[PDB]
């Protein structure tokens, strides 16, 4: 007697807000963040349509995008480490020079 | 009057299109990452728009 | 369900890499030997490539809920092992001259053959989402592999930003699929529904954002704009990697996915992705008209060659000589890239440093490397379509799946994207033979020569003599 | 049985000139010569026992020689060579052209001369296969395969006098018309077989077997427009001709070059051989358009000509004229067009191919191809200017040479098929006058418009006016006698007449 449309809807505005996120800021850090964002909306998603069907498909899906989540922050936040290290700036915008 | 070939300049004229073409699309490729983000975002929107309209 | 060992000896690739990945792992943590690391890795490539004949020889049938083995899992298996061992013969010598740890390097190769692998094989959306990660994380490493390289580091940073912002919209488009159909795998996308219902709206914005996510790993417009730039920025073997092994087995694995699901049928999805497809076979090819540098041509030209291969996606329920034409024609584009990245890595290898200009500088290259000159105009020849030539064959084959389908207008994308194509193509052809200006020495620099060598004979052969690869191509028919 | 050699020895040639070129510079040249020597010799050997005069017309398929092994059995694609009179006569010209280029380049001793021996060889052995091949996809193999050759000749070995930047824009303009061109007709052949495949059930692409193919009014259109827009690009028909005098003046400086792929020879025959045979109503269909494309080629390169400043230009404007007669020709139904249009092709392939061995040679004598920057050269020279005064007469439709016994049995058959479009052709005729006398006034009459051809001139070698009085007289037997090759064409014409005229 939870709704799957509510839950989807509440998955879908935490993923859309952060891409907005992800868009609007210039910081790496904050992009970063978005990201964690939107791939931990998918996954509240995958957990909700698991919880639907009465599947545990949805907690697995679930575990491996946490595994992935993981992961490419650690990624990420190596590079952004090395882009403080050597730019002593996060700004995204900077780091633009192969174009065209 | 015809001695500048008139009819080889109106078939190389979708040449002269193609490089106008090509030097207007290459202003997507700025570099900008968040620009590349947006970009994703807006052919996100387009597929999804498409996709609900057919 | 459970696991028999006949199911373990189809899954002979797949454990034969990640024991490869261990052993090469173990020997790291013995002691730092790039070239026993290096030796142990193609050893390992090598094992799973010859053990593809036992998995031909134990059958074709669904090992676990998620894999299924065919002879389509079997030739994708073989291009991405074929492209990773490429990689790693054109990584030594570029490797020989890094001063950081060089033995990183081909676990990652190891671990992103790994996730192809898992791609070739994959019948089950999960599967289809950790080969995918598995594919890109370690092509997160490998493209800023020389970090302190500006240009590695900012094609590091795009890729790994870009490529997480696809892998959330793939996992939301996954999430909305499976809230629809209640099932994971692919033969149940689109089952439940039924008298003339398939386009059920969730599920079509499920697949949409799925569209998103892949199109994004195979460089279709509009997902395409990363495709220069990490091209370029990244080491030419990682490039070399990029643009095949990676395209290839996420080609394979949407083909899988779009022949297996009900709902690939849709009207819908087809005229998406003939938009898609129209668009990616025209902007790669008008973006590559004034492209100085070779890797950002190269990338605009996966962008129309993977334009290519959607046009021969979408006639899959149309035709059944679909999966020919693409597992042909990306035979033709994995040896036509490799020679060209093979010959770009080779020129650019050893790295000379971080702080140096990594400019290819292709003109007038016939003058002091003659062998490799002629492997690069054999394979810009190749990627033109022209005929004598494997890419031509492919092309062809692109082009009689469209006319049986009549995709006229895609037929048409095709005609005048070849036509730009054949424009800068000859042009790097002819500046490979002018005159220019100004401007090895160990057998693995000459195992990365015989790899181009090999691949131009190979695009030659086949480009007069396509009919064996027609066979087996044949031969690696899946699932009914 | 002699076909698959004959398509074979050039490339083996090629080769062997290729890799010969170790013993020495002046052994490629020698090498190049018996290759086509023996090419020649089995095409006359062939034009020998075939007995094409004594040949009957049978009806679409009749070939005097067939040869059949499978290539790609899965299309059921086959190296598939045929050859009946036309053919064997195309295939003769082609060889004695060949033969003209190996002498004509004799003097190169150029650093690369293996290489450029193997180009024009491959180049002759495509040529040789398009006029060979009735598999529709060995055709277009051939039709694309005579064009990397070509294309690096005109971008490596060109015009030196120009920049490279100039000889690369127009070999890459060269290619892609012709390659665009041929993918389309690459489309119209896969749908062709595509429908065939679906009426009957086989998978063909053979000649023979697609003639038969039941097709509704508006697909044969189509696939007549993308035959012929091949077809047009390399005839080639206005308006898309400029790639033949951009490829003209950058080409190489020797003139054999000129002679071996850049003369058109192969699109009137693919006219002939496929488009009215595959798609007879369609053809039908689109004659009054064609016929008044060939109107305007022949008008708008006589005017073209007329407007040159370079003899080079010139005479690849003459070429689209001529071009043009030979396109009206061919959309008429009439066997005394058809047969007339086989001798035009055959004189124009001679007189052209006089022509720019003449300028090349008057080339290497001053240095330039401007017309302003000379003039009265008659007195200068010893046999060059008389010798290019006889071609000029002859590309102009003089009789006593084949050029006006072709065009005038072309004009005849027109007028027994359409008046109006015959005489604004031999208004176009009297502009062929126009602009071969003035070019002949600019060129070797007048006083001497600057410094270079005021001084006496060298001579012209033995070799090189033996094989321009060879083109002399065959040009001569061409216009007084041209039965026997008029007996040659005979049967294929009539069979390609009786089934253009008999199924619409
Ligand atoms: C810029 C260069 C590139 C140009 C664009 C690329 C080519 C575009 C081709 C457009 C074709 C448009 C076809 C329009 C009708 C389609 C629907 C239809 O009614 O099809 C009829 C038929 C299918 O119905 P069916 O029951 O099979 O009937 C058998 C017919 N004998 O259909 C068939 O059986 C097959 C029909 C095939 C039609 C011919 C296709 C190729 C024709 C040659 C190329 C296009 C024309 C020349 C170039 C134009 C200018 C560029
Ligand atoms: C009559 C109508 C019915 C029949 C239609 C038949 C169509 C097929 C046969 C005709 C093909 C025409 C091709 C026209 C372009 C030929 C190449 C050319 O002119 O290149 C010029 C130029 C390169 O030289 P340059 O001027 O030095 O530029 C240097 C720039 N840095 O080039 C460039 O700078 C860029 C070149 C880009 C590639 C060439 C353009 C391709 C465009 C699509 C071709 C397909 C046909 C489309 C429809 C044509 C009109 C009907
Ligand atoms: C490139 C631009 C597009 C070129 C292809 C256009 C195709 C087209 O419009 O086809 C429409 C029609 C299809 O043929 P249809 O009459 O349906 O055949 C079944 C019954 N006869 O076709 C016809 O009815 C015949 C149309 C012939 C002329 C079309 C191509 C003109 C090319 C000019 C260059
Ligand atoms: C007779 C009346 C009844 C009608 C019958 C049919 C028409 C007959 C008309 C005959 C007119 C002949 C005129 C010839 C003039 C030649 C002399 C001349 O003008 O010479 C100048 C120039 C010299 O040539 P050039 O080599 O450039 O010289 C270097 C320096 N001057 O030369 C040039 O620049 C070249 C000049 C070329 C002239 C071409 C004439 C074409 C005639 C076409 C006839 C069409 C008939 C049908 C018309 C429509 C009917 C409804
Ligand atoms: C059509 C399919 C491919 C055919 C082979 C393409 C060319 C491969 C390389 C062959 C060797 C080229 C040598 C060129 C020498 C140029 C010398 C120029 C001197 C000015
Ligand atoms: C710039 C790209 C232009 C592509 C033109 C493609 C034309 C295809 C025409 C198809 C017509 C189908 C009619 C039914």
């Amino acid at each position: 007697m939870i709704p799957l449309q509510h839950g989807l809807i509440l998955a879908a505005i935490l993923f859309v807000l952060g891409l907005t996120g992800l868009v609007i800021r210039r910081n790496l850090l904050f992009m970063l963040i978005g990201l964690e964002i939107m791939i931990n909306a998918s996954a509240l998603a995958f957990v909700v349509a698991g919880s639907y069907w009465g599947q545990t498909d949805g907690q697995v899906m679930y575990i491996l995008a946490i595994s992935l989540a993981a992961a490419e922050a650690s990624i990420g936040l190596a590079l952004l480490l090395q882009l403080h290290r050597r730019r002593q700036n996060l700004n995204i915008d900077s780091v633009s020079e192969m174009r065209g | 009057l015809l001695k500048r070939d008139p009819l080889n300049s109106m078939m190389n004229i979708p040449a002269v299109l193609s490089r106008f073409a090509g030097k207007g699309l290459l202003l997507s490729e700025n570099g900008y990452l968040r620009w590349y983000v947006a970009s994703m975002s807006i052919g996100a929107v387009v597929v999804l728009a498409l996709l609900m309209v057919l | 369900m459970t696991i028999t060992p006949q199911n373990l000896i189809a899954l002979l690739p797949l454990l034969i890499v990640g024991l490869t990945v261990v052993v090469v792992m173990l020997s790291i943590a013995w002691r730092r030997n790039h070239f026993l690391n290096a030796t142990l890795s193609v050893i390992g490539l090598n094992a799973a490539l010859v053990s593809l004949w036992f998995v031909g020889q134990a059958g074709a049938m669904d090992v676990t809920p998620l894999m299924r083995v065919d002879g389509f899992a079997m030739l994708y298996t073989g291009l991405v092992l074929l492209a990773s061992l490429a990689t790693c013969t054109f990584a030594y010598p570029w490797l020989e001259g890094y001063n950081d740890n060089k033995d990183e390097f081909y676990l990652l190769v190891l671990i992103a053959a790994l996730g192809g692998i898992l791609l070739a094989n994959a019948n089950h959306l999960a599967s289809l989402f950790l080969g995918i990660e598995l594919i890109s994380l370690p092509l997160f490493g490998l493209v800023g592999y020389a970090f302190r390289q500006k240009r590695s580091l900012e094609a590091s940073i795009k890729y790994t930003i870009l490529s997480a912002a696809a892998s959330s919209f793939l996992l939301f488009g996954m999430a909305l699929v499976y809230a629809q159909s209640g099932d994971l795998s692919f033969v149940a996308l689109g089952k439940n529904l039924g008298d003339g219902m398939l386009n059920e709206p969730l599920l079509l914005a499920g697949f949409g954002l799925m569209i998103v996510g892949l199109g994004f790993k195979l460089s279709l417009v509009p997902f395409h704009l990363w495709t220069p730039d990490v091209y370029q920025g990244a080491p030419a073997p990682v490039s070399t990697f990029l643009a095949t092994a990676s395209k290839i087995a996420i080609f394979g694995v949407v083909m899988r996915l779009f022949l297996y699901a009900p709902v690939g049928d849709s009207e819908a999805i087809r005229v998406v992705l003939a938009i898609i497809a129209f668009a990616s076979i025209i902007f790669g090819n008008l973006m590559a008209l004034s492209q100085t540098n070779i890797k950002r041509l190269l990338g605009y030209s996966s962008i129309s060659h993977l334009g290519y291969l959607l046009v021969a996606l979408i006639a899959l329920q149309t035709g059944e000589m679909s999966m020919e034409a693409v597992g042909v024609y990306l035979a033709g584009y994995l040896f036509s890239s490799l020679g060209a990245f093979g010959v770009v890595s080779l020129m650019s290898s050893p790295y000379r440093g971080p702080d140096a200009d990594s400019l290819f500088s292709y003109r007038g290259l016939f003058w002091h490397r003659p062998i490799l000159a002629a492997v690069m105009t054999v394979m810009m020849l190749s990627l033109a379509g022209i005929p004598m030539t494997l890419g031509f064959i492919g092309k062809f084959y692109v082009l009689a799946v469209g006319v049986q389908a009549h995709l006229w207008w895609l037929v048409g994308a095709v005609v005048v994207g070849s036509a730009i194509g054949l424009y800068y193509y000859l042009r790097v052809a002819v500046s490979l033979y002018l005159h220019a200006p100004e401007q090895p020495s160990n057998w693995q620099y000459s195992a990365g020569g015989i790899v181009v060598l090999i691949s131009a004979l190979l695009v030659l052969v086949l480009g007069v003599w396509p009919q064996p690869l027609i066979s087996i191509v044949r031969l690696a028919m899946p699932l009914m | 049985m002699l076909l698959p050699w004959l398509i074979l020895i050039p490339f083996i040639g090629g080769f062997l000139c290729w890799q010969t070129e170790r013993f020495g510079v002046k052994v490629p040249r020698w090498i190049a010569l018996i290759t086509m020597g023996l090419t020649l010799a089995l095409s006359l050997q062939l034009w020998l026992q075939g007995g094409y005069s004594l040949t009957q017309s049978a009806g679409i398929p009749q070939w005097q020689s067939e040869f059949d092994m499978p290539w790609i059995p899965r299309f059921g694609i086959s190296i598939h060579l045929a050859i009946d009179g036309l053919s064997l006569l195309m295939v003769v010209l082609t060889g004695l052209l060949g033969v003209l280029a190996v002498l004509c380049s004799w003097k190169e001793i150029e650093k690369y001369q293996g290489f450029f021996h193997l180009n024009l060889m491959w180049i002759l052995g495509g040529v040789i296969g398009v006029f060979l091949a009735i598999d529709m996809f060995l055709f277009f193999f051939f039709w694309e395969m005579m064009l990397v050759p070509m294309y690096f000749l005109i971008a490596l070995w060109g015009h030196k006098a120009s920049d490279g930047k100039t000889r690369i824009t127009a070999a890459t303009k060269f290619f892609i018309y012709t390659q665009a061109s041929g993918l389309v007709m690459l489309i119209a052949i896969l749908a062709l077989v595509f429908v065939h495949y679906n009426a009957t059930g086989v998978w063909t692409f053979n000649y023979e077997e697609l003639l038969n193919t039941p097709m509704s009014s508006g697909v044969e259109y189509l696939l007549m427009l993308g035959f012929f827009i091949a077809f047009a690009v390399k005839m080639p028909v206005v308006p898309l001709h400029g790639w033949l005098p951009d490829a003209h003046s950058q080409a190489p400086t020797a003139g054999s070059v000129d002679l071996a792929g850049i003369l058109l020879k192969t699109a009137a025959y693919g006219l002939l051989r496929f488009s009215l045979p595959l798609f007879p109503n369609a053809s039908a269909e689109f004659a009054p358009i064609a016929m008044w494309l060939g109107v305007i080629g022949i008008f708008y390169g006589a005017w073209m000509a007329f407007a040159q400043t370079d003899i080079k230009r010139l005479i690849a404007y003459t070429s689209v004229s001529h071009m043009g007669f030979v396109l009206i020709a061919i959309y008429t139904g009439s066997q005394l067009a058809y047969q007339g249009a086989v001798i035009q092709m055959i004189a124009h392939g001679l007189s052209a191919a006089g022509l720019f061995i003449l300028c090349g040679q008057l080339y290497e004598r001053i240095h330039t191809r401007d017309m302003r920057m000379m003039g009265g050269l008659w007195s200068k020279m010893k046999w060059l200017p008389a010798l290019s005064l006889f071609f000029a007469v002859a590309t102009l439709g003089m009789p006593g040479t084949g050029n006006f016994v072709g065009e005038f049995m072309i004009l005849f058959g027109s007028f027994q098929v359409v008046p109006v479009i015959t005489v604004i052709s031999t208004f176009g005729l009297v502009f062929a006058s126009v602009y071969s006398l003035a070019m002949l006034h600019r060129a070797y009459f007048g006083k001497a418009k600057s410094q270079i051809a005021s001084q006496e001139l060298p001579g012209m070698s033995l070799r090189e006016l033996f094989m321009i009085l060879l083109l002399v007289v065959l040009l001569v037997l061409l216009g007084f006698y041209p039965q026997p090759i008029l007996d040659t064409s005979h049967s294929a014409i009539g069979n390609i007449q009786q089934w253009f005229v008999n199924s619409v």
